[PDB]
């Protein structure tokens, strides 16, 4: 193929990956930051405080947004397989 | 619409008809039916044997080729 | 029309040559074998049950599952042939029907349509007239899909166990403790307690 | 099957996972937070002192609730393998 | 064909590894958790049927 | 009624090919090697003793376990065969019975019932009338379950050691220290001082009884 | 319930029975029995040989299939 | 053919590897250092919030400089395969 | 003396079990397990290739069997040519040094267990232990000895790792992994003391 | 036990071969009372026994190799 016929496909694929992983990473970072700021405000000395808020936030985000990410990924893969015969030329 | 199994069936059936015809001709000659000559009986028997040996060789080649194709590491 | 005896035995031996292909692509051996391999991978024990043990178990399960089809072939096709009632051609044609029905029972209409459209076959009225060259690949594809479905579903409880042990270890601060070493004995315990082997074999048999 | 069925199966899966983890995670979090609050109030500057009680608490949880987390999980697994011949299609 | 067949499974692997490590559980093997999801993606897309369709239409 | 010599030789040489299958699905071997496959995992060294050493040790242990069954087969069936007082068919019928009893005593009733139901067999009056087609896979299933039970139980003291070492490492603030490498020599200590190998083989042999 | 072991036993018994009948007839003919002819003895021996060769070939194919199936990587 | 040519072969190859990997590694290092100094300034300490922006930064790095890497590596491989029959011994 | 063709058949058949003879009858398992454990100790599971470790164990096995090979040559190789003893009386006579060596290296507990596993009550003397009881007992004893040697090798490297981690913690560092720092020090200790030659000397002394 | 049975079988096969060879050797010298048909039948029986031993050895070696190749 061509570097472009490849760079564009990789860019689209990693855009799909970024869209898939954005909600989970975002809620994880927000929850961790909030717990850490609350901890620093009270001057509590601990490192394992944020893990459980992290896990429940990620779990709830998965429950809320699962259909959306799964449908987006399924559609992307379906169009990739349909377009595959034309990728070779 | 060409089926390889169909062609194999056709060749196998043709071999079978040749063998059956030779067998029936020998059968009739043994029963003393006028109009049958020994030389033609032996010639048709040998032709049936040649056809069957050709079928055997074709089957051997096909089976060998199938086993060589079917044993590759994917 | 009946094949001569030498042609008959030539056909018989040549067909006996194709035995593993029939076992893999016409019976339930492939799905059971795939599920067993995925299950072995799922327990974290890549080589605990030797391949020969699982292959023998899959063979016995396949024989038990296909016993009704073999009985139908014997009663309807092989028995008259052995009593010289019918020729080899018609015996094979009659024996194809029960196996064809079994394979059609466990195939997906979409794959059948794909292979029919690919082979440029004319419109076919009902399931009565579908060529074996069309049905065999569709059945193989459906078996692959079903086996992957079953394996992916089976992968769930061990994933639950791994996640819960990893979270328990992490909430204690144990940052550099790997969870596989702790999870493997508990995976074995979970599979033992639920009577996993017989339950999974019963589930595989019931799905056929 | 449809994607929605996969989402429902995963939903009961992570519900069972949360039910398994919470008896342990909650008590570990409570013990850690209590010790950290006491430490901050007493200015006893040492993080590692929060680790020792937690294990005991976790162990206590097991010996007080190990049967239940053992039983419930089984009541899920025995169902799942029994639903295997009815999810395909 | 193969190097672009590889793409979605790499996407799933990277997404799962990133989520797991960002959440904190960096000691887990991402491939072990990822394999069931790869099977799920393959069966929910109808990977076999679509792959045969693509292979046939490549000619 | 006796088979011809040619047929007897053909059957004997053909049945000689099923030796690994018979060993795995009919003897003790399946329970032994599998446990070994787990024990080397518990010690933390997947390399462990080499694969061939473990396989041969399992073979010797299997022979020692089946010595009574082999002796009974030799006495009841093969001895009249060598001394010409029995045929090959009758020898095959008679010699399998002690091995069938050995397989049945280690066979869980649930698996046997499952395979009966799956073969649609009629009402079996008593253990003695159980077909081999039903006893073989059920025995293999029960064998796998028992091997997994033994392996999980074996996994316990090494888990104890790993947990204790990790707790000691974390209680001192040494959070960045991987406890697997530290705990491996102590696992070797535990297996050496308690005489782990001899104890395990004795336990396996007693388990089969 | 059709069992493959029963069919194999039946086939082996048939081969053994044919071989035993041919051997007994040849033994009786050697002993000077009147009602047995040489051509029948030779034809029966050849038929027994053909049957045993068929059994050997079927065994070879079955063993090849079994060794192929049991060599998988599951 | 001469060992000087061989060792030069290794050097230039592994400098090509260094050029390929330097932008991504340097971007990740800069993001990590920036997040760490911000944590030190704000007195916030969670080991997970430094992992979040690193992925986004490194993934953007392929967006911006990816074509350059793809063009450099292809040119290297093309030249190596073209000069293969002249460094034979 | 039986037929020459049968002798050829038996010889070629016995040639197949050469890995079994090397593993079960000689000491090769001990050196191979010691090498594996030592490699696991340094923290690098692929630093010397498996091939090199296997060949080193093979050379060590050849030297440490050289006295037994010499006894075999005296009792079997030579008199088989002078035909004072041959075939039976000799193969067994030549195997006798192997029996003496394996009796020397076998613990009593393993032999006792494998005897009570074979219902061999009247086994009273210690030079008439059958091969069936002697072999697996010898293998188990070798496994125990190899594990003990591996632990003894483990002790100094574990000490070095612990010391490095303790100094890192005392110096104020709480995040630096001690394995990266301790690996080159483990190597410099291993080379400086010349660990390898003393290890082989001790293994030869370990018999 | 098993080694004893193998040794007994090998001894019987070699005794067959030795008896056939000795009978043929005696017949070569012109010794009376030894007939050609008996010599040929004994030679063929010895060959059959030796071929059976070879086949049994092959099956046993193949079984041992298959067993020893398992992944524990």
């Amino acid at each position: 193929m061509t570097p472009e016929s490849v760079m564009m496909m990789g860019t689209e694929a990693m855009k799909v990956a970024l869209a898939l992983a954005a909600p989970l990473l975002l809620v994880a970072l927000i929850t961790g930051l909030i717990i850490s700021i609350l901890q620093a405000a009270t001057q509590i000395n601990e490192m394992t405080l944020s893990f459980i808020p992290k896990i429940v936030a990620v779990f709830i985000a998965i429950i809320v947004a699962g259909p959306w990410m799964l449908n987006l990924l399924l559609d992307y893969v379906r169009t990739l397989f349909s377009n595959l015969p034309y990728i070779i030329g | 619409t060409v089926s390889f199994a169909g062609q194999l069936h056709a060749a196998l059936d043709r071999i079978s008809d040749r063998q059956a015809a030779a067998r029936v001709q020998a059968e009739k000659f043994t029963l003393g039916e006028p109009g049958i000559a020994l030389n033609d009986v032996m010639a048709d028997m040998q032709k049936a044997s040649v056809s069957m040996q050709m079928g055997i060789q074709v089957r051997n080649k096909l089976v060998a080729a199938y086993q060589e194709v079917m044993s590759m590491q994917v | 029309q009946s094949w001569s005896l030498s042609v008959q035995t030539l056909v018989f031996i040549t067909s006996l040559t194709f035995l593993p292909a029939i076992l893999l692509m016409m019976t339930s051996f492939t799905r059971i074998i795939i599920v067993f391999g995925l299950l072995r991978n799922a327990l974290g024990t890549p080589s605990a049950p030797p391949n020969q043990v699982l292959l023998g178990l899959a063979l016995f399960l396949t024989f038990f599952i296909m016993s009704p089809v073999i009985d139908k072939i014997y009663v309807d096709a092989y028995q008259p042939f052995s009593e010289q009632k019918i020729s080899m051609q018609e015996a094979l044609d009659k024996g194809a029907q029960p196996l064809r029905a079994f394979m059609l029972r466990q195939t997906r209409e979409a794959d059948l349509a794909l292979f029919a459209r690919l082979a440029n076959s004319g419109p076919l009225q009902g399931p009565e007239a579908v060529p074996m060259r069309i049905l065999l690949p569709a059945y193989v594809t459906s078996e692959l899909k079903t086996a992957f479905q079953i394996g992916f579903t089976i992968f769930i409880p061990f994933l639950i166990i791994d996640l819960v042990i990893a979270s328990v270890l992490m909430a204690l601060g144990m940052m550099m403790v790997p969870p596989a070493t702790i999870a493997l004995p508990f995976k074995l315990m979970l599979f033992v307690l639920v009577d996993g082997w017989q339950l999974l074999m019963g589930s595989l048999a019931q799905s056929f």
